[PDB]
RNA sequence: CGCGACCUCAGAUCAGACGUGGCGACCCGCUGAAUUUAAGCAUAUUAGUCAGCGGAGGAGAAGAAACUAACCAGGAUUCCCUCAGUAACGGCGAGUGAACAGGGAAGAGCCCAGCGCCGAAUCCCCGCCCCGCGGCGGGGCGCGGGACAUGUGGCGUACGGAA
RNA sequence: UAAGGCUAAAUACCGGCACGAGACCGAUAGUCAACAAGUACCGUAAGGGAAAGUUGAAAAGAACUUUGAAGAGAGAGUUCA
RNA sequence: ACCCACCCGACCCGUCUUGAAACACGGACCAAGGAGUCUAACACGUGCGCGAGUCGGGGGCUCGCACGAAAGCCGCCGUGG
RNA sequence: UGGAGCCGCCGCAGGUGCAGAUCUUGGUGGUAGUAGCAAAUAUUCAAACGAGAACUUUGAAGGCCGAAGUGGAGAAGGGUU
RNA sequence: CGACUCUUAGCGGUGGAUCACUCGGCUCGUGCGUCGAUGAAGAACGCAGCUAGCUGCGAGAAUUAAUGUGAAUUGCAGGACACAUUGAUCAUCGACACUUCGAACGCACUUGCGGCCCCGGGUUCCUCCCGGGGCUACGCCUGUCUGAGCGUCGCU
């Protein structure tokens, strides 16, 4: 029964909720586990960025977010076509590619081509064998860095 | 007095049997003697003879089964006994050669578009 | 005797003959309330039971 | 402290480990120090005590400078019986009184081949650590 | 009569020893158990008797195969080999 | 009953073997907590798995 | 359809649940068809089914099955996914094309129930007091 | 129950304020002596040392 | 009144394989209450919850848009934080109740049928040799059987593809 | 771009094997269960289901004498007790 | 504070009840056990920090955690509330 | 008396204080050496053993069941009686 | 004073509170994440020199082999062993073994009845008889052999 003034309030504890309470005593143990697993994955992908692949710049949807810009899922095909990277290869050099992205405006396209161009400049493709063929960079830019890149690769700053 | 595994390994098959028989006889008499009092001195042996009997029988089965899996090592179909028991499910895994069969389409993919070792910022 | 519970009279007869080089008239088994199949074994009249009894140890 | 995160430091766990210990493990638990004399000679602090070592009892009632030969090792009872370490029961019969191995000192070892190789292994590890420390 | 005098004529039995579960619950006329359902291919268990469930779970018995499987696994399901001999 | 099956007879036999009282040398063992058998079944009171 | 198996009527309860006649099973007949083909041939691994006709009384179906342990399937790489033991009893778990449809999962606004794995899982997620450490 | 609110979370400035307060009174011989520490013969109370 | 193809069907203690039961904390598919709340009760609620049946795996399920949106647009699934006790449902009472966006954990994408081209270029089992053999495989050689044109294999699948 | 299909990862885990810890309980508590417990015992059956830890550092657990048919005592002795 | 004596006073507690010494119920006696808890949401009061802001989660970076499943830090410091 | 751990102060935390619940588990009284050991006719003498005899055994006498039996054998059930 | 009753204290009983211990629980976390026709889980019955229960094992039955260890096990016996030797005793466990029921499999649940191949006594393949051994569940797939049909054809 209500007594003199207060929010006529509806709690949702009518089902058997104590049967499905989910505690968080994991979380520290979890946080570590992720972190180990993270450091392992770095070490496996030895000079490759820990991050992942490079990802496009992309505007959010809706009037609300609109003004901001994130990393997207992957670079469109037009953006790869214009940059001149064969889509099947782009995956092999650490360039995210989605193929479901349309491309409406040319301002978002040329920006994302520029991204890939810049990436290709500051990328150090190792040759397949220690014996060096084409494409593969010099042993100078190799000895001076077989270095991983900490954090997201070429980060987007709005 | 002591019958060891050590020596029995080399011995001939007929020779192993006679030895087992002679222990089986010796076991009988002690069992007889346990009924009629006998003596603590006898009622030790009964445990000893039992284990020496086992030591004999064991050597025989090891020899018979070693020879057997020599005889089939090579043949495709072999007795279930001699086939390798791991775990029901584990005997239905894919074959070790069968699970690394690439489709020609997948092989071609690995040939044309291999993942490359690369780094960034230079 | 006390005998293994799985045994037929035929088997006992054959065992008694084999072990003690003897020869049987008839075997006559029962089961003790304890679990151990007992066996009364009549030896053929050429043989004396007390003589074999002395051979096997018992008396 | 102990930092190894697979050891235990848990009364109940250590005691259970102890009392329900298996013979070969008890051998190690039932160890006893060498006399300073032997400590000098072999380069070994202590040794697993055995059926017929010569031994002094250091503490208790039987604490004394006599050197009694070991009589038996009752690993179930965590104890060793020693030559003249005994007590007359009600009816005159002598009874070998138990002494715990660690409250005893080995003056003379019973050296077999294996005991010889053990002492060679312990002395070598001791001198490796002194070389590492230096 | 309903009571003590009628306890008098309990001369004959319903159940006997079931040969799967071992319980004295094999109903002779029905020729089924009512404990494991014997003739029934699958074992009888019900989720309401959690106490009953626990009374013959796995752990309970010998686990004579299953206890050496656990050991076998531990060290790695190695087969047909020995340790280096002397 | 005097008309037994073999199944039942064997069952009874084991039950008959289980009844015996403790061997007194057991009392003298090292870590002994056992003083009496406590699983002793008298036919006149308590009536079998049957 | 599916009449409610209760003696006479006698679905004792609140008269919401009094229904016995006009009510209808969740899975399709085609799924039931597969499930039965699966039941019967335990070794065989149900792949998929199709329709071949319908009377008033019956429907007919044709369930494609596969030996997971016939070398021609085992060694063909493109099929050897069915030989994996997660794909035991697809039809029983609601995993063939047919029995997928009852589960009520597809992308987009017309679903939401089944916005974890499945119907059950979303409910599970939605009715967990997540009780955090610090709150 | 397990889901008793065990952990207790504190505003960050407040945490810092406490840690400043403790530092500030790690000076003050009185507060150090009162906390029991026999600091009678020590040469200087915010006691700082060489970095060997 | 034969013999021979095939089709559809039987029988074999035929050769060689698999399936059956268990466990069930977690998982997938069905099935499915009533105490209870509403200060009575029938819709509602309890609840797609307990019990019931089925089937799994080390996880399962899901998953590469017949999606979101309506923006200057995002771009598989799962998970967390938020959205939000909100939009909505409801004897509009009791009560119930999501999603997108946004930020993170992770991050990976692919293959058929078809349409077409390629002497079925494909597969299984036999038998002889060399290696290898405690996850039955490689290589060779057999007018040695069979599957298959009522369609096997290579190329190829919407991000276009072929010539 | 539906009416065919495969796919690791972050996710779950009061069952299992093997460990680690605790501002928990300390034998009417904590698991039914610290012990020969799902035991004894009950019930035709489904099922129900206990009680029960502690001599001492060491058994050194009371030789011997004596009263009594004996259980029981009286002295003696062991033990720091 | 142990016992006894004497003068005066003085019905048995608990409880429901307008009213209990009640011919109202519960209570032979002693030991141990035994009932306003925790979570969530709201409101007001009070204490502290910061203040047109505040915030910490969730996540991440720093360790094999002995003490740590803590402590610290974050253009994430603010997606967001 | 006992024989191995325990307390003061400042803070924090709670499964924190019992006379009652026809409360729970265990124990103990008064009642009380009380009720009670009364269905179905019956016992007596001597001896033996024996620490010890109303009750055992043997002998003698007196009695009962009175072959629809208090006799002689099974079924079921018990499970070593 | 007498007996009895009441009260207090001493000592003794009854009873097992309290306190002190704890090889047990309860909770949180970590890693791994493995049963089965090659017979699972579960049940039964067995097995020790003296052993009933718990445990441990399976007719090789408180265990065999192997490897590691290196003198015990021990309630009492007895023993072994040369503990300068594969060597007691534990641990591990890769070899061997694993009675009967049980999905449970020749058919039945009496523990009853069988069939078919081979072996030893029995014969001198004479079938009997006895004993031993190996097969003999259902469903299903790939092939194989034997077939069936006024099913569709061809040739005769
Ligand atoms: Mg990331
Ligand atoms: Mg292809
Ligand atoms: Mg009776
Ligand atoms: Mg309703
Ligand atoms: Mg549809
Ligand atoms: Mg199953
Ligand atoms: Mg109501
Ligand atoms: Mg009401
Ligand atoms: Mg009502
Ligand atoms: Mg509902
Ligand atoms: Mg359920
Ligand atoms: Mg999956
Ligand atoms: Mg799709
Ligand atoms: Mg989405
Ligand atoms: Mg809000
Ligand atoms: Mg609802
Ligand atoms: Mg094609
Ligand atoms: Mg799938
Ligand atoms: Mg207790
Ligand atoms: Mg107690
Ligand atoms: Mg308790
Ligand atoms: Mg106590
Ligand atoms: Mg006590
Ligand atoms: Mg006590
Ligand atoms: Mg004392
Ligand atoms: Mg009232
Ligand atoms: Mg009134
Ligand atoms: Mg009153
Ligand atoms: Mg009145
Ligand atoms: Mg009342
Ligand atoms: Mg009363
Ligand atoms: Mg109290
Ligand atoms: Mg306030
Ligand atoms: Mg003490
Ligand atoms: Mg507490
Ligand atoms: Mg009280
Ligand atoms: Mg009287
Ligand atoms: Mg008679
Ligand atoms: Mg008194
Ligand atoms: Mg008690
Ligand atoms: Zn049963």
């Amino acid at each position: 029964a209500p007594s003199r003034n207060g929010m006529i309030l509806k709690p949702h504890f009518h089902k058997d909720w104590q049967r499905r309470v989910a505690t968080w005593f994991n979380q520290p143990a979890r946080k570590i586990r992720r972190r180990k697993a993270r450091q392992a994955r770095a070490r496996r992908i030895a000079p490759r960025p820990a991050s992942g692949p490079l990802r496009p710049i992309v505007r959010c949807p809706t009037v609300r977010y609109h003004t901001k810009v994130r990393a997207g899922r992957g670079f469109s095909l037009e953006e790869l076509r214009v940059a001149g990277i064969h889509k099947k290869v782009a995956r092999t050099i650490g360039i995210s590619v989605d193929p479901r992205r349309r491309n409406k405006s040319t301002e978002s396209l040329q920006a994302n081509v520029q991204r890939l161009k810049e990436y290709r400049s500051k990328l150090v493709l190792f040759p397949r064998k220690p014996s060096a063929p084409k494409k593969g960079d010099s042993s100078a830019e190799e000895l001076k860095l077989a270095t991983q890149l900490t954090g997201p690769v070429m980060p987007i700053r709005n | 007095a002591k019958i060891k595994a050590r020596d029995l390994r080399g011995k001939k098959k007929e020779e192993l049997l006679k030895q087992l028989d002679d222990l089986k006889v010796e076991l009988s008499q002690l069992r007889v003697a346990k009924v009629t009092g006998g003596a603590a001195s006898k009622l030790s042996k009964i445990r000893v003879v039992r284990k020496s009997i086992a030591r004999v029988l064991t050597v025989i089965n090891q020899t018979q089964k070693e020879n057997l899996r020599k005889f089939y090592k090579g043949k495709k179909y072999k007795p279930l006994d001699l086939r390798p028991k791991k775990t029901r499910a584990m005997r239905r895994r894919l074959n070790k050669h069968e699970e690394s069969l690439k489709t020609k389409k997948q092989q071609r993919k690995e040939r044309l578009y291999p993942l490359r070792k690369y780094a960034v910022k230079a | 005797f006390i005998v293994d519970v799985k045994a037929n009279k035929h088997q006992i007869k054959q065992a008694v003959k084999k072990l003690y080089d003897i020869d049987v008239a008839k075997v006559n088994t029962l089961i003790r309330p304890d679990g151990e199949k007992k066996a009364y074994v009549r030896l053929a009249p050429d043989y004396d039971a007390l003589d074999v009894a002395n051979k096997i140890g018992i008396i | 402290m102990k930092f190894n995160p697979f050891v235990t430091s848990d009364r109940s766990k250590n005691r259970k480990r102890h009392f329900n210990a298996p013979s070969h493990i008890r051998r190690k638990i039932m160890s006893s120090p060498l006399s300073k004399e032997l400590r000098q000679k072999y380069n070994v602090r202590s040794m697993p005590i055995r059926k017929d070592d010569e031994v002094q009892v250091v503490r208790g009632h039987y604490k004394g400078q006599q050197i009694g030969k070991v009589v038996q090792v009752y690993r179930k009872k965590y104890v060793i019986y020693i030559e003249r370490v005994q007590r007359e029961k009600a009816n005159g019969t002598t009874v070998h009184v138990g002494i715990h191995p660690s409250k005893v000192v080995i003056t003379r070892l019973k050296l077999d081949k294996d005991r010889k190789k053990i002492l060679e292994r312990k002395a070598k590890s001791r001198q490796v650590g002194k070389e590492k420390g230096k | 009569t309903k009571g003590t005098s009628s306890f008098g004529k309990r001369r004959n039995k319903t159940h006997t020893l079931c040969r799967r579960c071992g319980s004295k619950a094999y109903h002779l006329q029905k020729s089924t158990c009512g404990k494991c359902g014997y003739p029934a291919k699958r074992k009888r268990k019900y989720n309401w008797s959690a106490k009953a469930k626990r009374r013959n779970t796995t752990g309970t018995g010998r686990m004579r195969h299953l206890k050496i499987v656990y050991r076998r696994f531990r060290h790695g399901f190695r087969e047909g080999t020995t340790p280096k001999p002397k | 009953s005097s008309h037994k099956t073999f199944r039942i007879k064997r069952f009874l036999a084991k039950k008959q073997k289980q009844n015996r009282p403790i061997p007194q040398w057991i009392r003298m063992k090292t870590g002994n907590k056992i003083r009496y058998n406590s699983k002793r079944r008298h036919w006149r009171r308590t009536k079998l798995g049957l | 359809g599916r009449k409610r198996p209760v003696p006479k009527g006698a679905t004792y309860g609140k008269p919401v649940h009094h229904g016995v006649n006009q009510l209808k099973f969740a899975r399709s007949l085609q799924s039931v068809a597969e499930e039965r083909a699966g039941r019967h041939c335990g070794a065989l691994r149900v792949l998929n089914s199709y329709w071949v006709g319908e009377d008033s009384t019956y429907k007919f179906f044709e369930v494609i099955l596969i030996d997971p342990f016939h070398k021609a399937i085992r060694r063909n790489p493109d099929t050897q996914w069915i030989t994996k033991p997660v794909h035991k009893h697809r039809e029983m778990r609601g995993l063939t094309s047919a029995g997928r449809k009852s589960r009520g999962l597809g992308k987009g606004h017309k679903f939401h129930h089944t916005i974890g794995g499945s119907r059950r899982a979303a409910w599970r997620r939605r009715n967990t007091l997540q009780l955090h450490r610090y709150r | 129950k397990t889901w008793r609110r065990w952990h207790r979370r504190v505003n960050t400035t407040q945490k810092r304020y406490a840690i400043c307060s403790a530092l500030a009174a790690s000076a003050l011989p009185a507060l150090v002596m009162s906390k029991g520490h026999r600091i009678e013969e020590v040469p200087e109370l915010p006691l700082v040392v060489e970095d060997k």
